[PDB]
């Protein structure tokens, strides 16, 4: 560092390469990746296009996807190649509040759907939910239903026997340790 | 006189080594040659330091030597010559032995076992590095000289034990010239300390020695955290070998240190708890040990407020570390209130000395459980609360971004609670009763086997010493 | 019902009043409470003990 | 100083011969003993430890409190506001 | 001794100025006068220690600050002359008489007592260096047991007399040995009453509760502080401990407490308190919990570092009973039975139920309380397991640690 290492074009490479692990959606990559980072620029050539995705994971973390969708869609305005992760990045809000509607309500009507979805359109959000598997029944959706599904895929799995823990299996236990 | 003074201090080492020469003729051991060479390196850490610059080189030139004596001398020119006591009478001599390093036998050249002698000789130059708090060249000088006697030829297994204790001075002196005065070679050399580190622990793995191997992977994990390559890292600690079986307690006590800053980065809070709280109970209590503790827990704090767990107040006070601690303190005050404003003072307060320790990083992520441990408290204290209620205690925008909050903070179940958006309210779902349910069950069981473990770890630890003592004559 | 002198709880979010006369606490459970006390008791002086080797 | 409950490490280990370049290691490893750097650090001495009585030093004990408000003057405001609206009701 | 306890509380309300302002100049007078009678001079050199810049200063022989309420602290240049003239005369002539009084022979009684005389003239005057070094010759001197116990709860005096709690804890130890030790029912009594006023300074108020009861059946006037303050004490406690099936029974099975009846200001205000809890109307409690932080934490030597605590504590207290016997509660009747609003009541309750410590709810939709605190077995699982899974860690760190050494 500070003999030909650094450059204008190296901040604009990391700052790309960040927004691929976050936009593969590997968060254990990402942090043990900004430590490596901290040794480097961060206050040698300060946040400039680096804030960019730092900020957009921790909107995340505290769970406003309003904050998060915002900083992207500015970034959206910059078509260059940042943009190419923005896209990608959208396409994962949508995922993650997909897994959240499970347990937080039972009844959405189609128009609230909507809002949660970060759609501008009923019918999108009809063809999303085809896609990821909702069943709308007349403009009304069951979380209850999806749930039944999934737990019943983790059951079928083996684990099962001291994933549950029998009663019985509990007593044999401690029975051959005093007797060993 | 002035020959009687160095003239002391080599009779005490000599007794020391010549304890473990007797003892690896027998039959090569490990942990009994350890515990006396551990009582030499004490002795000798404490007279190199406070007796003259000139202790050291009268055994180097009295025993034979490679090429060590003169490299020895070396440093010591630097900082005003030494030239007094390296006549016949300090090189007319190859202290007492019985006859397999003596005087007699080794000049005559009927046998020569500069074997266990001259990993000794490289035990007092690290020492007497570390002891002078220099660094500059003598540094490079240490690394060049020791590292490929060493390896061209094998070990036997007592050598192998003395050259680990070399390889974290290397280490440690690099390390901190970098931190004294930046440079722009420190960091090309920091690939060839890099590559020497790794290679070592293959070597280690051939001799079969315990406590060679554990000792090498101590310094692995705090070579990359330095550098900042976690990656590299979190591969590392998924695929080691670790023992427990003949190290000791302060390299125990490090081990369990450095995962618990792994861990953390990864978004482990959970692991990282359980092993923070390990490495400490190893550690004494001592001003010794105080650095060490003072980092640990640094990190012993931010694990329980990215948990949401938030420490105690009484662990400040009752440690006379309050002084240290004191930007901990300011942030577990702030995430239990809620008040994001009381937090964004601190870490702006606070920021130059977070960012030293390389703690900084972990400590931003807090800025998001401030907001999240204030929508836990709420739901405690209202059991329904309105939307709008929220925003006006945390200090946060529309309800609809709280309602996003809220829906992701459950999926890891931090609120316990649940939306109704046709109803208005936030319902939470504790209630307690869980010993109507088929809960304690589980965990009964689970402290049983916990007990069980530490029954084992009894009965084999309890009767390998008792065994050597009862062999061994004494009657 | 301070004074546990029937059992019962006084209900203002309808207006009515339970009565109980219900089982409540366990004696054998109870008792468990004085044993993790007893076994803490006595490591405190095993560890004074214990301190005459380290 | 002394790290969790003071004595309970006090006993739990002491000195030997044999651990005593160890324990220095492992102090230097982190580079300092890390309470004699931060005044210096900070360019400052402690007046931020005088925050709460418990706080600057531990000869009481905890109270649980971290601001140490007063709480007399709020309930004082509250019970006479309360009467008048009463009064006038 | 008598003297010395009065004034020590006269000048804690001088070293404050949150106490109403008739209080605090009358309690200047009383100090000034005694300056004269008992030579207090030296102990008002320690009242400047406390301020520094802080209110309540209005000295003359250090900085005098006029930004504060107090001005009737003056410490004159006539006080301060006083000071040297009587010093130097009454060291003088008990010099001559113990001298004397040495020479004469036996060692069992008489040069005990001569060097006790001189712990008494210090004592008084408030050097503590010079009392501490002349009493250490009287404990060593051949002497009854009941002797020492005396002056050591003589030196302990000192300790409240500069109000300095480090002094006194260490001096009641060697009592707590030496009460064993002598077996001296006399002065066991004087024993209970310091040591009640102890765990008071102290945050350990079930020990001082169990005392301060004790000092109504048997008081003690000599070195010790009013009949009037020890009942307050015993009040104060029994509230912060007990709760309502217990703190009844304390104050009927307590006969003494009743004969003194509220002769005081600071009486008043704790002994009403008192009966609104264990009779289950709250309704002049809230009132009532203003009038005792005023009247008694706040002019009192050992509750005023614990003048905040105490209403923190005792908020919880009075709501819990309530909602113990409560499935539900309307925010309403609630806020009724305090004399409290609805809106005010929730902030309280905001603080007390994420420690979790009050186990509540509040429906703010429908407006009640729920309860959620269990009175089953759920109970006392939430007692069990947090001491099992502190045995299994003490045993995990003990036994891991004797192998390794």
């Amino acid at each position: 560092n500070h003999k030909l290492s650094e450059s204008d074009k190296k901040s604009k490479l990391i700052s790309l390469y960040l927004l691929n692990l976050l936009s593969q959606n590997n968060t254990t990559k990402f942090h043990s990746e900004l430590q490596y980072l901290d040794k480097h620029i961060k206050n040698l050539e300060d946040d400039s296009l680096l804030s960019y995705p730092i900020k957009l994971d921790r909107w995340l973390m505290e769970g406003s996807y309003q904050k998060a969708w915002d900083l992207l869609q500015s970034g959206s305005q910059n078509i260059s190649e940042f943009d190419s992760f923005t896209d990608i990045l959208k396409s994962a809000i949508r995922d993650e509040i997909a897994k959240n509607t499970e347990l937080s309500y039972d009844f959405l009507p189609l128009s609230n759907i909507k809002a949660l979805l970060f759609f501008n359109n009923e019918k999108e959000t009809e063809k999303f939910a085809l896609e990821r598997n909702w069943p709308i029944v007349n403009s009304k959706v069951y979380f209850n239903n999806q749930s039944k599904e999934k737990a019943d895929y983790e059951d079928e799995m083996m684990h099962e026997e001291d994933q549950k823990t029998n009663i019985i299996e509990k007593a044999m236990d401690y029975a051959i340790s005093i007797e060993n | 006189l002035h020959h009687s003074e160095k003239k002391y201090a080599e009779e005490d080492q000599v007794q020391e080594l010549l304890k473990v020469l007797n003892e690896i003729s027998k039959t090569t051991l490990t942990l009994d040659p350890r515990y006396i060479w551990r009582s030499l390196k004490d002795l000798s850490s404490l007279r190199n330091q406070e007796l003259l610059n000139a202790e050291t080189l009268c055994f180097t030139v009295n025993v034979l030597y490679p090429d060590s004596s003169s490299f020895k001398k070396n440093l010591l020119k630097f900082i005003t010559s030494n030239h007094k006591s390296s006549v016949p009478g300090s090189a007319e001599l190859r202290n007492s032995y019985p006859a397999s390093f003596y005087s007699v036998n080794t000049e005559k050249k009927t046998i020569e076992v500069t074997a266990e002698i001259n990993c000794f000789m490289h035990l007092l130059v690290q020492l007497f590095l570390w002891d002078s708090k220099e660094l500059e060249q003598l540094v490079e000088f240490n690394r060049k000289v020791v590292i490929p006697n060493l390896l061209c030829y094998y070990n036997l297994r007592s050598l192998n034990l003395i050259n680990a204790k070399l390889w974290f001075y290397i280490y440690l002196s690099h390390e901190t010239l970098a931190r004294s005065s930046e440079e722009i070679n420190s960091d090309n050399q920091n690939i060839i300390l890099r590559s020497t580190m790794m290679k070592f622990l293959k070597i280690a793995s051939l001799k079969h020695d315990n406590e060679t191997k554990a000792m090498l992977i101590n310094l692995i994990l705090r070579d990359f955290l330095n550098n900042g390559e976690v990656d590299s890292a979190s591969d590392f600690i998924s695929k080691l070998e670790y023992p427990h079986t003949d190290v000791s307690s302060s390299l125990e006590a490090r081990y369990f240190f450095y995962l618990s800053k792994i861990n953390a980065i990864q978004l482990d809070y959970s692991t990282a708890n359980e092993y923070i709280i390990a490495a400490i109970r190893k550690a004494p209590h001592n001003s010794k040990s105080l650095g060490f503790l003072q980092q640990s827990n640094k990190l012993h704090c931010c694990i329980q407020l990215l948990m949401g767990d938030i420490p105690e107040l009484s662990f400040f006070h009752q440690s006379n570390m309050q002084k240290s601690l004191l930007p901990y303190y300011h942030l577990t005050k702030a995430v239990k209130l809620g008040d994001l404003k009381k937090f964004t003072s601190t870490i702006t307060k606070y920021k130059q000395l977070l960012l030293k320790d390389d703690t900084y990083q972990l400590c931003v992520r807090l800025r998001s459980n401030v907001i999240k441990t204030g929508i836990r408290i709420i739901s405690l204290t209202y059991k329904k609360i309105s939307l709008r209620d929220i925003c006006l205690k945390l200090n946060l925008d529309s309800e609809q971004t709280v309602e996003y909050m809220v829906s992701r903070a459950i999926r890891d179940g931090v609120i316990e609670a649940k939306i109704n958006h046709e109803d208005g309210f936030i319902e939470t779902t504790e209630l307690l009763n869980i010993y109507d349910s088929e809960d304690p069950q589980q965990v009964f069981d689970e402290r049983i086997k916990f007990a069980n473990q530490l029954h084992d770890e009894y009965l084999v630890s309890m009767r390998y010493p008792e065994d050597k003592k009862t062999q061994q004559n004494e009657k | 019902i301070l004074d546990k002198i029937f059992y019962g709880v006084l209900d203002q979010g309808n207006g009515w009043l339970y009565v109980y006369e219900t089982p409540n606490q366990d004696a054998t459970y109870d008792s468990a409470l004085e044993l993790v006390g007893q076994l803490n008791k006595v490591v405190d002086q095993l560890f004074e003990k214990a301190s005459v080797l380290y | 100083m002394s790290t969790d409950v003071a004595a309970a490490q006090a006993q739990s280990k002491i000195d030997l011969t044999k651990k005593k370049n160890e324990e220095i290691n492992k102090k230097s490893l982190e580079e300092d003993d890390e309470f004699e750097d931060f005044p210096i650090d900070t360019w400052a001495n402690g007046e931020t430890i005088k925050s709460n009585a418990v706080t600057q030093t531990n000869i009481w004990e905890e109270n649980w409190d971290d601001v140490e408000v007063d709480d007399d003057f709020t309930n004082e405001l509250k019970a006479e506001l309360d009467r008048y609206k009463r009064e006038n009701q | 001794r008598v003297p010395n306890y009065e004034v020590s509380e006269k000048a804690f309300l001088l070293t404050q100025s949150k106490v109403s302002i008739e209080q605090r100049k009358e309690a200047a007078e009383f100090v000034l006068a005694k300056i004269k009678e008992e030579e207090m001079a030296p102990y008002y050199k320690y009242l400047c220690e406390e301020y520094l810049v802080n209110n309540g200063q209005s000295d003359l022989e250090h900085d005098e600050k006029s930004d504060s309420l107090n001005e009737w602290i003056k410490f004159d240049q006539e006080l301060y002359n006083e000071l040297c003239k009587k010093n130097e005369s009454k060291i003088k002539e008990l010099n001559e008489k113990i001298q004397k009084l040495e020479e004469d022979d036996e060692g069992e009684l008489e040069q005990a007592q001569a060097w006790i005389n001189l712990g008494e003239y210090y004592a008084q005057i408030g050097d503590k260096d010079n009392a501490e070094k002349t009493l250490g010759k009287s404990l060593s001197k051949a002497i009854s047991t009941g002797a020492k116990i005396d002056v050591m709860l003589t030196i302990a005096r000192l300790g409240f007399f500069y109000n300095d709690q480090l002094y006194v804890k260490e001096k009641l130890e060697a009592v707590n040995s030496m009460i064993e030790k002598g077996g001296d029912w006399e002065r066991r009594n004087r024993y209970k009453t310091y040591y009640g006023i102890h765990c008071l300074a102290v945050r350990n108020f079930k020990e001082a509760a169990k005392l301060l009861v004790d000092s109504l059946a048997t008081f003690t006037s000599i070195e010790l502080t009013s009949y009037e303050s020890i009942a307050t004490y015993a009040s104060v406690t029994g509230l912060f401990t007990l709760e309502r099936t217990d703190l009844k029974s304390k104050v009927i099975d307590s006969p003494e407490l009743l004969s003194l009846i509220s002769t005081t200001a600071a009486l008043q205000s704790i002994s009403s308190l008192t009966i609104s809890l264990y009779a289950s109307d709250y309704a002049s409690y809230f009132p009532y919990l203003l009038e005792t932080y005023a009247n008694v934490l706040i002019p009192c030597k050992y509750l005023n570092r614990h003048a905040d605590f105490f209403v923190r504590e005792m908020r919880r207290k009075v709501y819990a009973q309530l909602l113990e016997s409560y499935k539900t509660l309307s925010l309403k009747s609630m806020a009724s039975a305090f004399g409290v609003s609805v809106a005010f009541l929730d902030n309280d309750l905001g603080k007390f139920i994420p420690n979790k410590q009050l186990n509540c709810v509040i429906d703010r939709v429908n407006g009640i309380v729920e309860t959620n605190r269990p009175d089953n077995k759920n109970a006392q699982y939430h007692l069990l397991v947090k001491q099992g899974d502190g045995l299994l860690t003490k045993l995990q760190k003990y036994g891991a640690a004797v192998r390794l050494t």
